């Protein structure tokens, strides 16, 4: 098969095929070279780009996977083929063998994992890309180096300041709050919504908001946060300000996580788990946490006997995000 | 998709939770 380079244009030929997703939005293969590579086919319209070959292109970070090539296949009918590099795991799958084995995740391999995925999105939406399917399942994970890539690209989309945009996005358990109410002028915060809520996931041992429809999911997240006032909703969308909703306490942060988790992971929760789109952290803030002090410091290793993945091979566009954060990302030492 | 109908669905379900 012949496919374009994907890091300028560009001869591909693989083995070893298994089809491990289906359903709409397309099909999701595996494949060898002596390397691993993942195919996704999707239905392309011929007159019209593929956004997601688009923003694949538009990326070079080293927590978001890399397009190696991607090809054309007809069906008879367009179908757009991505060569895409495999990783082992899944943040998702790793936490299901925790919570499977009765076992609470080492908080060090959640500071790890966490990191790279708030310097994923700060990445991002420095280039104008907003995930919008910010879960477990779409986070890989090398269990032995721990580096974690973003992936599936699919539901990204370029957020344009009055454009208005599909309130019914990203995995219901990760969905921003504005979004349930229908909001359509949002921004790229509800990525760091979607995040904080696998932050809580992984301290939680079960996601934080489990619900069962749009209406319900909005309930669970008044349990833990309590109402929202009026003033929030108006963050949110404007339509529902005059409603009376009934008061619901907010149950204390406090309570709701274990009693080993770590209080400053608790504090980062908190930050990233706001009404307002507006109050949560932006991405490099949440690198910039306290909650992540032990990934900078002088002599932390990995556990199983391993140095730490990249996390401070910042760019010069990284470095010119948010310049106040950058004595806090990068320590005295590098 | 109205948001009278879903306020009220919401209130309604947060009444039984309170
Ligand atoms: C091959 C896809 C995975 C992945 C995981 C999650 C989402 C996507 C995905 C995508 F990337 C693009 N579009 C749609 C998608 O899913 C809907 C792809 C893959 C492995 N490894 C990977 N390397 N690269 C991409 C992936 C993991 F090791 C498994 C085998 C444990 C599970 C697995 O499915």
């Amino acid at each position: 098969v012949v496919a374009t380079l994907g890091q300028p244009e560009r001869e591909v030929a693989y083995t070893d095929i298994k089809v491990i997703g289906n359903g709409s939005f397309g099909v999701v293969y595996q494949a060898r070279l002596r390397e691993l590579v993942a195919i996704k086919k999707v239905l392309q319209d011929k007159r019209f780009k593929n956004r997601e070959l688009q923003i694949m292109r538009k990326l070079d970070h080293c927590n978001i996977v890399r397009l190696r090539y991607f090809f054309y296949s007809s069906g008879e009918e367009l179908y757009l083929n991505l060569v895409l590099e495999y990783v082992p795991e899944t943040v998702y799958r790793v936490a299901r063998h925790f919570t499977k084995a009765k076992l609470t995740i080492p908080i060090l391999y959640v500071k790890v994992y966490m990191y790279q995925l708030f310097r994923s999105l700060a990445y991002i939406h420095s280039q104008g890309v907003c995930h919008r399917d910010i879960k477990p399942q779409n986070l890989l994970v090398d269990p032995d180096t721990a580096v974690l890539k973003l992936c599936d690209f699919g539901s990204a989309k370029q957020l344009v300041r009055g454009e208005p945009n599909v309130s019914y996005i990203c995995s219901r358990y990760y969905r921003a709050p504005e979004l349930i109410f229908g909001a359509t002028d949002y921004t790229s915060s509800i990525d760091v919504w979607s995040a904080g809520c696998v932050l809580a996931e992984l301290l939680l041992g079960q996601p934080i908001f489990p619900g069962d429809s749009g209406v319900d999911q909005l309930v669970e997240i008044i349990k833990v946060l309590g109402t929202p006032t009026r003033e929030q909703i108006r963050e949110m969308n404007p339509n529902y300000t005059e409603f009376k909703f009934p008061q619901i306490k907010a149950h204390p942060w406090t309570k709701v996580f274990k009693s080993r988790t770590p209080p400053e992971a608790i504090a980062l929760c908190s930050s990233l788990l706001e009404y307002t789109p507006s109050s949560r952290l932006s991405p490099l803030e949440a690198c910039a946490h306290s909650f992540f002090d032990e990934l900078r410091c002088l002599g932390t290793q990995l556990p199983n006997n391993r140095p730490l993945p990249p996390l401070f091979n910042f760019s010069a566009g990284e470095l010119s995000i948010q310049p106040s954060l950058n004595a806090i990302l990068i320590p005295p030492h590098l | 998709l109205l948001p009278q109908k879903f306020a009220e669905e919401l209130i309604h379900r947060l009444e039984a939770v309170q």
